RNA sequence: GAGUGAUUUGUCUGGUUUAUUCCGAUAACGAGCGAGACUCUAGCCUCUAAAUAGUUGGCGAAUCUUCGGGUUCGUUAACUUCUUAGAGGGAUAAGCGGUGUUUAGCCGCACGAGAUUGAGCGAUAACAGGUCUGUGAUGCCCUUAGAUGUCCGGGGCUGCACGCGUGCUACACUGGUGGAGUCAGCGGGUCCUAUGCCGAAAGGUAUCGGUAAACCGUUGAAAUUCUUCCAUGUCCGGGAUAGGGUAUUGUAAUUAUUGCCCUUAAACGAGGAAUGCCUAGUAAGUGUGAGUCAUCAGCUCACGUUGAUUACGUCCCUGCCCUUUGUA
């Protein structure tokens, strides 16, 4: 009767599926200077996890199931507090491109088409489907 | 170069490449101290 | 040595101190087939029917003028 | 994700080798403490004492042409224009008379 | 088509819940109960069926609709709509007896499950940072 | 096709006046009219110090001006607006038509 | 002042002030009637106006405030009566 | 505080005295007559006047 | 009516003060019976309301003090949680129980004033908030600057509290204000 | 006097962890480290290796702390 | 009325009130201002309405499904619960108990959303208080072209042995670091800028929409929540100082406008004598908006989010009010 949808799940392990997933098939294309970066000017060091592009594709599949948006509503999202050192800590967005690449792999693989009115980007037709797969697979 | 009140006369050599004229001819004289009067600290303001 | 005399607030005087921090209370003892009565210092806010835990129960503070 | 105890010799050769020559492993010119230097124009990283030695050359060098910054740099004061009246105060208290 | 529509507030957040003859469905945004963050406060939410019965649950379908404020005022929000929407529920389309000893099971045990608490911000007055509080004063 | 009349004010009553002298008319005329659409109060705030010198207390004058917005939705293609519209007048109030 | 009393205002207050008797200025202040100073209703009864003269020895101020009478037709004042005055109906 | 104004407790006597059939012992009531009886410019005004009115309504009974 | 229990796990009907004083002002079972120990409620409209604030409740808001950690009462009730766990983990009964007992001994039977001082005795209220102010205070101070986090070192100052040993800051305090009070008596 | 807390398990420490810890009635990073004179984040390692091996039970596991049981 | 008079009484013995607020007594009677009333604001609830606000459906569509349901778009009817803003109601010491001078009121209970929400206004009489540097407000004095008018080009208002005030950042596991997940409000815009594309970032580039409940914008803010590493080490706390490179504003950036990248990484281990602010959605923490604004916020004016400890008193300190009293 339940968990037919990602709504219903547990949105970390939503994610961590999403990205497994994304992973497993093989066909995202990680960019070269992905260990290279860092994902905004509010961190300090570069990722931990050295597969960090899978994951943030992933959350950002998982928010698109959600709500359309584009690239810069994303860096909103991705963004947060940034310390100025002395000076009191401020809100800054995130970095851009790894948002751009992420969501046009995601595009690649058929996960994100273009908003009917061509202002951002929603869930696809099969993304819709592979989600709610996903999350039905979670059940319990 | 005009410092705001004369002419400081330079040479301009190769190692000046590179930077304003201003940085060369100093706006200010450096400060040197004067045994502080009477409005220094507390005890001789009165 | 006197022992833990358990002390019922019959009635409250009114305050008390130097900044009216204490309060002056008439106390009964509980366990006391003369019921007897006395007047204590408390700090803290204290209304009736509340028990203190006098260590020490043969002091009596002067009642308010 | 280890100690660097646990690390072997080879290892430490490895990376100081990275780190000694950063453009051939794909470390790119922006990642760099010493890009386009004004003098040789080669683009490195300084490592060990090289930071402090190139410190000192750039100092004496601003000193040398008499430039304002390093005017201020040799006579101890804040280089970068802060107010000096209240901060950056290091000394004794001195008294009226 | 048995149905009423209730609302729960706490400062600014508002929660409407819709709660129709249903099958024992529990949904706010979407989400289950058992999802929502923080993570501690869900036994906030869990209270109303915890007390009341979930034998007296499962015959309805309870919607929620939580917007503004933060996540307790929301949380609070979502749990005074979900008794409010009980309890109009049993007094539309249940015995009046049944209704009061709803109301009495929830007032007994909270008050704030069936009544909003009034408390808003109040207002910052000049020359000092907050409401009540002032700048520091220097008397020399 | 939809004819909107917006009414804008700083005060209230003459508002609600126009507004209902508005509605009177074409409810007198039998249109299909849609009521008094009440839009959101536009606060322009402006807070000053009192003082024309920078001596004493500090203390603020906290100056506030409101704004009103009124919509009616009307379905007129005969002449009768334009009568509505003459006959209803009222200062401090301002209306204009718009051919939606 | 007493132009303004007859002409039926409930209350009059003209001040004075600059330099009018010797070199040190002062101010001056004529009250009639009564005048309210307080809350609301002073925006509906009290009009005030401030004004300047340059005479010889430099300027002097002028300020006039009038409480205006209590007009149900609402002509000479407010038409709204005062929100403590209460007004009983003759039986 | 909850002490009334000269101003409540002369209407309220003006009232009482001119009215005193119409003035019962229930504050609805005399919240009602007073709004028909009295243009007063303020609604707690008004309930402040009905409270004292009651109050002295109460005392009337009792004796003058 | 199902039975209540303070975070799904611990039983408050079994819970029992022993100081009959104190009965009336430790708030633990019947109407003080809440699952949760964060409550959005108003306890200090007038004097004595305070008093019906269950004690976990205020335990978890007498924790969260030190500006650093001032308006964290999601924390201070985890922090609370992991200490109640560990609390039965270690000794083996009631950790709602152990925290009475522990404000039960912790709380100092007569004080000092200045009215010199003059010896005086504590109302029950004041005893229980002293309490609750002690078991904190000690808790923070031996959790700070330490690896031992704070939930462990609440969970052995409550132990010790509850025990009476003179290892637990708040008995140590007790112990000395009743000592200073006795000699200006 | 400074804590000099080794970073990675002796031999000695090893087999205490293995024999003594266990039978622990209260079992944390920060106990164990004061008791074996280890870092919290070894011990916490070490304990999720006694974990996977069963030989404690878990009561908490949160990210500000992790206790474990005598199984 | 009392005094030759300056002046008194009215304007009080007493009780009460935040209150010269009332009761009452009364050589005074009758009044005014101030207080209160009043305006805005916060609740909580019933009539008006809502193709610039939304719901309940109905109808198509596309996913999952444990097959009974869940999520999701695109839309023609019913309705205003939610949203907005008009009109009203509602709370006042009215009801019960006690107390009080058959008062004024006070305390508690009940009913209740609420049994003192916060602001604005604010008297007589004064200060040699600040402002001539806000003003085509201004007396007098000075100056009026080798100007104290105006403009133009540079410099300064930032200059540093030192003392003081308001502040920001911290001293750390109630933590920092990399993830993952989510909730505002006040309000602003011809300038806000959506959305594509480029770039590691900063930012660049083509421009949708909006002069606005229509677009920015469902304003995806922080603190906070869950996880990973770090564990008492001045270290993955702190990020001052300084070097190199680099974007953008602007005629111009040197005395670094500001931001971005790498590197350097100081004092600070909870702060002496002293001293400030504060009673509930308050203190404190936390970020956002606006003013300033070509660029520059650690400042101010507001907004919400998380949210307490303590007291419900006293006149001891610092002061204020009233009366009597003494005064060179």
């Amino acid at each position: 009767t339940r968990a037919t949808s990602i709504k219903d799940v547990d949105q970390h392990e939503a994610t961590k599926s999403i990205a497994h997933f994304l992973k497993k098939s093989g066909k995202v294309k990680v960019p070269e200077w992905s260990d290279l970066v860092k994902l905004g000017v509010n961190k300090e060091l570069a990722p931990v996890d050295p597969d960090w592009f899978y994951t943030r594709a992933a959350s950002l599949a998982r928010h698109l199931y959600f709500r359309p948006a584009g690239i810069g509503a994303f860096k909103k999202v991705y963004g947060g507090n940034k310390r100025r050192g002395v000076a009191p800590n401020h809100f800054q967005t995130s970095a851009g491109n790894c948002l751009r690449k992420a969501v046009q792999q995601l595009e690649k693989i058929k996960w994100v088409e273009k908003h009917p009115d061509g202002k951002g980007r929603i869930l696809s037709k099969q993304g819709r489907k592979d989600l709610d797969r996903i999350a039905t697979s979670l059940r319990s | 170069i005009y410092n705001g009140k004369v002419f400081n006369q330079t040479e301009i050599k190769p190692e000046m490449i590179g930077f304003y004229l201003g940085e060369f001819a100093i706006s200010y004289k450096p400060v040197k101290h004067g045994r502080p009067g009477i409005g220094a600290t507390h005890s001789s303001r009165f | 040595m006197d022992k833990l005399t358990l002390a019922r607030v019959t009635k409250v005087i009114g305050r008390t101190g130097s900044q009216g921090q204490c309060t002056q209370v008439r106390v009964e003892f509980i366990n006391d087939q003369n019921n007897r009565s006395i007047i204590r210092n408390v700090k803290g806010p204290v209304r009736e029917g509340d028990i203190l835990t006098l260590l020490e129960s043969e002091r009596e503070a002067r009642r308010l003028r | 994700n280890k100690r660097a105890g646990e690390l072997t010799e080879e290892d430490f050769d490895k990376i100081v080798t990275i780190m000694q020559n950063p453009s051939q492993y794909k470390i790119p010119n922006w990642f760099l403490n010493r890009q386009k230097d004004i003098k040789d124009g080669k683009t490195g990283q300084l490592l060990s004492t090289a930071v402090d030695n190139k410190l000192r050359e750039d100092l004496e060098r601003m000193k040398k042409i008499r430039l304002h910054r390093g005017l201020r740099h040799y006579w101890g004061l804040r280089v970068r224009g802060q107010h000096t009246k209240t901060t950056g105060r290091k000394g004794r208290t001195v008294g009226v008379s | 088509v048995q149905s009423v529509q209730t609302f729960g507030r706490k400062k600014t957040a508002t929660a409407v819940a819709h709660c129709k003859k249903g099958q024992g469905l529990i949904k706010v945004n979407g989400r289950p109960l058992e999802f929502l963050e923080p993570q501690i406060l869900r036994i906030k939410l869990q209270e109303p069926l915890l007390l009341v019965g979930k034998e007296r649950f499962q015959d309805v379908d309870i919607r929620i609709r939580v917007s503004g404020g933060g996540h307790v005022a929301q949380i609070y929000a979502v749990r005074q709509a979900l008794a409010k929407a009980l309890v109009a529920y049993y007094h539309k389309y249940v015995d009046e007896q049944s209704k009061r000893e709803l109301k009495n099971i929830f007032a007994a045990y909270d008050k704030s499950l069936l009544v909003a608490d009034p408390r808003r911000r109040e207002s910052k007055k000049f020359g000092g940072p907050g409401a009540r509080a002032r700048y520091q004063k220097s008397y020399r | 096709h939809r004819i909107r009349l917006t009414l804008t004010s700083q005060n209230v009553k003459p508002l609600e006046k126009v507004c209902a002298q508005l509605i009177d008319g074409a409810k007198n005329e039998h249109l299909i009219v849609k009521g008094p659409i009440r839009m959101p109060t536009k606060v322009l705030r402006i807070t000053t110090r009192k003082t024309p010198c920078g001596e004493g207390s500090k203390t603020w004058d906290r100056f506030q001006m409101r704004i009103h917005k009124r919509l009616i939705n009307l379905h007129a293609p005969a002449e009768v607006l334009r009568q509505i519209t003459s006959i209803s007048i009222e200062p401090g109030v301002d209306i204009e038509v718009t051919r939606a | 002042l007493r132009f303004i009393m007859e002409s039926g205002a409930q209350g009059v207050e003209v001040i004075v002030s600059g330099k009018l008797r010797g070199q040190r200025a002062k101010a001056m202040k004529f009250v009639d009637g009564l005048m309210i100073h307080s809350g609301h209703p002073v925006n509906d009864y009290i009009q005030q106006a401030v004004r300047h003269v340059q005479l010889r020895q430099g300027v002097i101020g002028i300020k006039v405030k009038i409480m205006l009478p209590y007009d149900p037709r609402g002509q000479n004042g407010p038409r709204n009566a005062l929100p403590d005055h209460v007004q009983i109906v003759e039986p | 505080s909850r002490v009334r104004t000269k101003t409540v407790k002369k209407a309220s006597r003006v009232l009482i005295e001119k009215y005193y059939t119409r003035m019962t012992n229930d504050f609805h009531n005399n919240k009602r007559v007073c709004d028909e009886v009295a243009i007063i410019g303020s609604k707690p005004l008004r309930n402040k006047i009905a409270g004292y009115i009651t109050h002295l309504m109460r005392r009337i009974e009792r004796g003058p | 009516a199902p039975e209540v229990a303070l975070f799904g796990k611990w039983s408050l009907q079994s819970v029992n003060v022993s100081d009959i004083s104190l009965v009336d002002y430790i708030p633990v079972k019947e109407k003080s019976a809440k699952y949760l120990p964060h409550s959005a409620g108003r306890f200090q409209v007038r004097r004595f309301r305070k008093a019906a604030c269950p004690i976990v409740e205020r335990l978890a808001n007498s924790l969260m003090m030190h500006g650093r950690n001032n308006g964290k009462k999601l924390m201070t009730v985890r922090i609370v949680k992991h200490a109640f766990e560990i609390i039965y983990l270690l000794t083996g009964e009631n950790p709602v129980q152990v925290l009475v007992n522990a404000v039960i001994n912790s709380g100092p039977r007569e004080d000092s004033t200045r009215i010199r001082r003059q010896a005086v005795d504590v109302a029950p209220l004041r005893r229980v908030n002293q309490a609750i102010w002690l078991l904190c205070t000690g808790a923070r101070e031996a959790a700070f600057r330490n690896v031992k986090t704070i939930a462990e070192c609440l969970a052995d100052e409550l132990i010790n509290a509850a025990k009476g040993s003179s290892n637990s800051y708040a008995i140590k305090k007790k112990d000395e204000l009743e000592r200073v009070a006795k000699s200006n008596r | 006097d400074k804590l000099n807390n080794m970073v990675l398990f002796d031999q000695a420490t090893y087999d205490k962890l293995y024999k003594e810890v266990i039978t622990y009635k209260l079992i944390t990073p920060s106990v164990v480290s004061e008791r074996l004179k280890v870092r919290a984040s070894l011990a916490k390692a070490g304990l999720k290796e006694l974990q996977a091996k069963g030989l404690v039970k878990c009561v908490v596991h949160h990210h500000g702390q992790v206790v474990y049981t005598r199984a």
